[PDB]
């Protein structure tokens, strides 16, 4: 329970659609309201998952 | 210890929350919410709502910080 | 100083005595530790008249710690093996409501209570060790266990065996030192049992001192005489050739490499 | 002589002053000077708070006003007790705790007038549940700016009291200028004395709520627990060989089998005791 | 040393905005130009009688 | 006179000590209820007249001493049946 | 970068807007000549 | 007319700090300051103190020295960082108060007329009383007692205030008990609230011996004439107050057959899975 | 007069301000549902009484 208690009390995640991606570990994402971003992976995600 | 824990997690939801609409949900306990200052989020929810009341769309109460639902 | 008390240690010499008290009352900051360690060096085991009564009447009205921490030990060690003799100074310094005092308290009932299974000595100190509030005087009682049952180390893995899991790091850290205090250089392989999540804890420092317990538990111990040697000194070369650890994390690493082949697999550590 | 893992104490009553002022204005980062005393080399007490007149600059060493200075000490000298300021404070709400750009400047003064002169960042909308996020800071140097900062050495005491936040780190952390640990000076005479004076109630221990409240509580639960006795019916004449363990994994609901049981029968147990011993100690007592 | 005190309180920037009606209970209700509509209990630095919706 | 031990007094005590008739003493006891020194209730089966009282006045320091030794049996009825709880639920108790 | 509106004598006391974000009234720095700040002309306006 | 006083709890802490400012050389033992105050409505709120310089001798006790100056420019100062913040009384210390307080309280109404002044005890801490206000009243004097000043009662309670609380908690996390707990901590809320109720009759068992003794003069007035609206109302009229006690079987009947039979059924369930599981786990080692 | 309204405007410096709404509806007794004038919607309470 109190494991469950402090990841809940963590900021939340943004979602964005990813338009198609650059090289190395690099996408082109518009989240909803702003503008374009060239973001980084993390380590459990691929390109070739993209 | 146990009644601590339950204190601190029945008065996460008596604070002057904000008002959000349920969107989507991904997989066990974690959805993606839209609230009404737009900008569509993705948060954790929490383990005490009845799953039987989100189905494609609800009127729902968020955090202010963490943003989760309440 | 420290030299001068550990090299004169035991001798209960008053010429030595009374310059480390003038050295006690200059009221430094820095030589408070220096000065309470060697004071009860040179009075170890000799329950005197005015080494108790000076040492637990400067302990109050003192402003600093570090003062008051070289009197901790120096108060516990002043009294060694006693076993009856120290109980009017023990309920008095844990009735104190000082933290350090408290945790002075611990040692000294640690260290009057030497390999003797006192059912008085672990009804008490188990008490404290569940119902008080200071992360450091809790430790000191879970530290002390190995003080008191190293002659018998059967029960050790008994009774620290839910000691280990606990909800706080300090209790699980001293846990994992009274593993290492209460059996000497045994192949256990239960209390190796008991290490192996011990080492694998999320929290960083008790993971360092159960790889110094294991360290402690193993020196001069082959594969064949038991079969858990050369599994942790690949895992001591795994963290230490490690990078994203902490300093804290792997403190520990190097010097279980310093205790292993300590003397050069000549000597042993043994308290029995 | 350089720096090790310090320890900072603060009073009881300079961390209500902390809150308080912070509470007060809540939108416009309020300014303050903190006053203690340099115990050592490297332990920091602190036992009184006293804040700033607002200014329109903002938090900068323009807030300060030394007219406001030296007659406020001119009072506290000869009231109370004499000491020497150690340091100061002020309120950042939009985050938690980093120096910022016109923090770090009147830092730079403060450390040219004393030894230290620890800063001290509050948020004070953020602490709300049953902790508060404050925090004390304390600048470096440029002399060992491609060595190791924070020159620290014998003491195991550091790996504690926060880990560097990223929200934290993202900024002047931590090649600008270190974090230190902070405990609290807690004290007797104090603590009691606030403890039972602010939760307490002499009569209430023995009153009634006393019965048509009350019954009416007695008539519904058992309602339901009739309900949940049939349902617990329903689960044990089941009692089929289906993996039994993933025949209930595949049953979950949030539901009976000993959660949404004698929980209830608890509540109606401690209920009707405490109702029913208050009535026959108040019939044994008077009269 | 008032009034030097309000000269060091009228500074920097001044957000421009709109009084819509005023009140007594001395009240009036400001939409600025983020438009963001507020309200006060004390008007300010300025007389009721020299103002006007 | 009796402090509410059986303070339902019967009627002939009314008619004889105010020497009133016995036809009367109940426009008297309205009398004392519709000024408010009282606030009792009358029965006229049994003729019996309850009382609750709330008027308070002067009450000459003989009547102190009584009032002490009732207190003095609230004393030890409070005291000891107190012992009693604790003792009992001692263990329960921390 | 933003626009001016106008200018009002003795002092600064600038009026300026963004057309997206408030309107603001500032003050000129010190790095500017006070002549060349006339009506509806870009300026390069600070953050803080 | 006040109706009661409420504590915010950082001005007695700030009284116990200058009671031990000077309790190195306390032989005084009292400590005047000024009592800073919120004045709401007929209830008034307590926010915030400071002290002053004060000496007093017994000798002739009637001098003593409130600093008019110190108390202008000081507060001038608390007024300057917070305008919302003003005077509303006094405080002191040393639970016995002492003959001077008429002379400190008819000064100092000059800066506010309904001024209050509240006692605290630093050293006792004990049984159940936080403090105590004090205000004056002048009317004739009564029906027929001579004239005087006659410090008379304000009730007092210790209130709190959100973003306060928070300090409360954060810095005793000591014993942390909380209200549930409902067997062990509600029968030891009848244990001590009795332990009140002896103590409050203990209290009244000393007044009237001392006044039947006959030490102290009588208050005619409100001192037992309030008693005497007491003391008649522990109704205990039997044979219509022994039928409440099929409620009391009524209350009886819910715990005896439900929550006695389900909790014995419910760890009987706990057996047979535990028998099944013994034995089967243990034909299945081999 | 003069230091009248000096002191008058030493009074008048703590108007943070107050954010203007409508009520949409009763959620409970102490619960409401309002919304800004311009910006999202809120659950709030009342003061002490209101
Ligand atoms: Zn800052």
């Amino acid at each position: 329970l109190r494991e469950e208690l402090q990841l809940l009390q963590e900021q939340g995640s943004y979602v964005g659609e990813v338009v198609r991606a650059m090289d190395k570990k690099k996408v082109l994402v518009k989240v909803h309201p702003e503008g374009k971003f060239v973001v980084d992976v993390d380590k459990n995600i691929d390109i070739n998952d993209v | 210890e146990f009644l601590h824990a339950q204190e601190e997690v029945k008065r996460i939801q008596s604070i002057p929350l904000v008002i959000g609409q349920f969107l989507e949900a991904v997989d066990q306990n974690t959805a993606i919410v839209g609230s009404t200052t737009g900008s569509n989020y993705y948060v954790r929810i929490l383990s005490t709502i009845d799953r039987e009341l989100l189905k494609p769309n609800a009127s729902v109460a968020l955090h202010k910080h963490s943003n989760a639902l309440v | 100083s420290l030299g001068l008390g550990l090299a004169a240690m035991g001798t209960a010499r008053q010429d030595v005595y009374d310059l480390l008290k003038t050295n006690l009352y200059q009221d430094d900051a820095v030589t408070g530790e220096a000065a309470g360690l060697a004071l009860g060096l040179v009075m170890l085991g000799s329950k005197n008249a005015q080494a108790i009564e000076d040492m637990v009447g400067y302990a109050q009205e003192t402003q600093h710690e570090k003062i008051l921490r070289g009197l901790a030990v120096g108060i516990a060690l002043v009294m060694y093996g006693r076993m009856e003799e120290a109980d009017a100074l023990i309920e008095s310094l844990c009735r104190d409501k000082d933290p350090i005092l408290r945790r002075s308290g611990m040692y000294t009932v640690a260290m009057a209570y030497c390999g003797s299974g006192n059912n008085k000595a672990i009804r008490r100190l188990l008490h404290v060790a569940v119902s008080d509030v200071n992360d450091d005087v809790r430790r000191a009682a879970v530290e002390s266990l190995g003080f008191i049952l190293f002659r018998t180390p059967e029960q050790c893995p008994s009774v620290v065996s839910l000691l280990s899991e606990s909800y706080n790091p300090h209790v699980r850290y001293g846990a994992a030192m009274a593993l290492g205090i209460c059996c000497a250089g045994t192949g256990n392989k239960e209390a190796i049992n008991l290490l192996e999540p011990m080492t694998n804890d999320p929290v960083n420092y008790v993971r360092q001192g159960a790889l110094i317990a294991s360290a402690l538990i193993m020196i001069q111990q082959t594969e064949i005489t038991c079969p858990k040697v050369n599994q942790f000194r690949q895992l001591y070369s795994k963290v230490i050739n490690d990078k994203h650890d902490d300093v804290m994390a792997k403190f520990g690493a190097i010097l279980a490499q310093g205790i292993l082949d300590a003397g050069g697999h000549n000597v042993t550590i043994s308290l029995q | 002589a350089v720096d090790t893992a310090e320890q900072v104490y603060i009073s009881s009553l300079a961390l209500l002053k902390m809150l308080k002022h912070g509470r007060a204005g809540v939108p416009m980062e309020v300014m303050g000077l903190m006053l203690g005393e340099f115990v050592d080399d490297y332990t920091v007490r602190v036992i009184d708070v006293f804040a700033m007149p607002q200014s329109g600059t903002g938090v900068s060493v323009e807030a300060v006003d030394p007219v406001f200075q030296a007659k406020m000490l001119d009072m506290l000298k000869q009231t109370g007790r004499p000491e020497m300021v150690v340091g100061w404070y002020h309120s950042h709400p939009g985050f938690g705790c980093w120096l910022s750009g016109v923090d770090i400047n009147t830092q730079q003064s403060f450390e040219a007038l004393s030894e230290r002169a620890v800063a001290v960042v509050v948020d004070p909308i953020q602490s709300v549940k049953g902790k508060v996020v404050i925090d004390a800071f304390r600048l470096i140097n440029a002399n060992m700016m491609v060595l190791g900062h924070e020159p620290r050495q014998t003491t195991s005491n550091l790996g504690h009291l926060n880990k560097p936040s990223i929200q934290a780190l993202i900024h002047g952390l931590n090649r600008h200028y270190y974090s230190i640990t902070i405990n609290y000076r807690k004290n007797e005479l104090e603590q009691k004395m606030l403890l039972n004076l602010h939760k307490k109630s002499w009569m209430e221990g023995l009153t009634l709520q006393d019965y048509s409240e009350h019954c009416k509580h007695n008539e519904s639960v058992v309602k339901e627990m009739l309900e949940l006795a049939k349902n617990y019916n329903k689960a044990v004449e089941e009692e089929d060989k289906m993996t039994p363990e993933q025949l209930a994994i595949k049953n979950v609901g949030k539901q009976d089998p000993k959660r949404h049981l004698e929980e209830h029968v608890d509540v109606l147990m401690t209920s009707n005791i405490v109702q029913c011993l208050a009535a026959m100690l108040d019939t044994v007592v008077f009269k | 040393e008032n009034s030097e005190k309000i000269k060091v309180n009228k500074t920097l920037p001044y957000l421009v905005s709109n009084v819509i009606e005023l009140l007594d209970v001395k009240c009036a209700v400001i939409k600025t130009s983020t438009r963001q509509t507020y309200f006060l209990p004390v008007i300010g630095l300025v007389d009721a009688e020299k103002l006007k919706p | 006179t009796r402090p509410a031990n059986h303070r339902q007094l019967t009627f002939e005590e009314i008619a004889k000590s105010a020497k009133i008739t016995v036809n009367e003493v109940e426009l008297l006891v309205m009398k004392a209820l519709s000024v408010g020194l009282v606030k009792g209730s009358i029965d006229e089966v049994d003729k019996r007249v309850h009382m609750t009282w709330v008027q308070p006045r002067v009450l000459d320091l003989q009547q102190i001493k009584g009032m002490k030794d009732r207190l003095e049996f609230w004393c030890t009825d409070v005291k000891s049946m107190e012992m009693l709880v604790e003792h009992q639920a001692h263990d329960i108790l921390t | 970068c933003t626009k001016i509106i106008n200018a009002d004598s003795e002092d600064p006391k600038y009026i300026i807007n963004v057309k997206q974000f408030a309107k603001f009234v500032v003050d000129l720095s010190d790095q500017v000549a006070p002549t060349d700040i006339e009506e509806g002309m870009r300026v390069g306006v600070d953050r803080n | 007319a006040v109706q009661k006083v409420v504590v915010h709890p950082l001005v007695l802490l700030s009284v116990v700090d200058h009671f031990n400012r000077i309790g190195k050389v306390g032989n005084q033992k009292r400590v005047v300051g000024v009592l800073l105050g919120s004045w709401q409505k007929k209830v008034l709120d307590v926010s915030n103190s400071f002290a002053v310089p004060f000496d007093e001798d017994d000798k002739d006790d009637s001098v003593w020295f409130l600093d008019h100056d110190y108390l202008e420019n000081m507060y001038g100062m608390f007024k300057k960082v917070n305008a919302r913040e003003r005077i509303v009384g006094w405080y002191h210390t040393g639970p016995k108060l002492h003959k001077n307080d008429i002379a400190i309280n008819e000064l100092m109404k000059r800066y506010c007329p309904n001024s209050v002044l509240v006692i605290i005890d630093v050293k006792p801490k004990d049984l159940g009383l936080p403090t105590e206000a004090y205000i004056s009243v002048e009317e004739v004097h009564d029906d027929g007692t001579p004239t005087s000043k006659t410090f008379e009662h304000v009730t007092s309670e210790i209130g709190a205030e959100e973003a306060e609380e928070v300090g409360v908690e954060h810095l005793l996390r000591d014993i942390k008990d909380t209200t549930v707990g409902t067997l062990s901590q509600r029968i030891t809320n009848q244990v001590h609230g009795l332990k009140g109720l002896n103590s409050k009759l203990l209290d009244i068992r000393s007044y009237l011996e001392k006044v039947a003794t006959g030490k102290l003069p009588i208050n005619h007035q409100i001192i037992y004439q309030l008693q005497d609206v007491f003391n008649l109302l522990p109704d205990v009229s039997l044979q219509e107050f022994v039928k409440a006690f099929y409620l009391k079987t009524n209350d009886q009947m819910v715990v005896v057959y439900l929550a006695s039979l389900i909790r014995s059924v419910v760890a009987l369930h706990n057996l047979i899975n535990n028998k099944i599981a013994n034995r089967d786990a243990e034909k299945k080692e081999g | 007069k003069q230091y009248e309204k000096s002191e008058n405007d030493l009074k008048a410096l703590q108007s943070v301000g107050q954010i203007v709404g409508e009520v949409l509806k009763q959620l409970t007794e102490e619960k409401f549902i309002v919304k800004a004038t311009n910006g999202p919607r809120y659950v709030v309470g009342c003061r002490r009484q209101l």
